[PDB]
C-alpha cells in the first residue's frame, strides 16, 4: 500500500 | 522514492491520466497530493475506492 511521489 | 499511503481521498483525469489525491501515512493533509495511477501500488486501495464510490 504505497506510492512514488510526483 | 516510495512512501505509505493512507487512503485515496479523491479521482481525477488531468491531461488524459487518472490521478488520484493521496493522504500519506503519517503525514499532514497539507502534505495530500495528487499522483498518477502508474505512481500507485495500492491495489486494495484503488479497488475499494472504486467500488464505493
Amino acid at each position: 500500500q504505497t506510492a512514488r511521489k510526483s | 522514492e516510495e512512501w505509505a499511503v493512507e487512503k485515496i481521498i479523491d479521482r481525477r483525469v488531468r491531461k488524459g491520466m487518472v490521478e488520484y489525491y493521496l493522504k500519506w501515512k503519517g503525514y499532514p493533509e497539507t502534505e495530500n497530493t495528487w499522483e498518477p495511477e502508474n505512481n500507485l501500488d495500492c491495489q486494495d486501495l484503488i479497488q475499494q475506492y472504486e467500488a464505493s464510490r
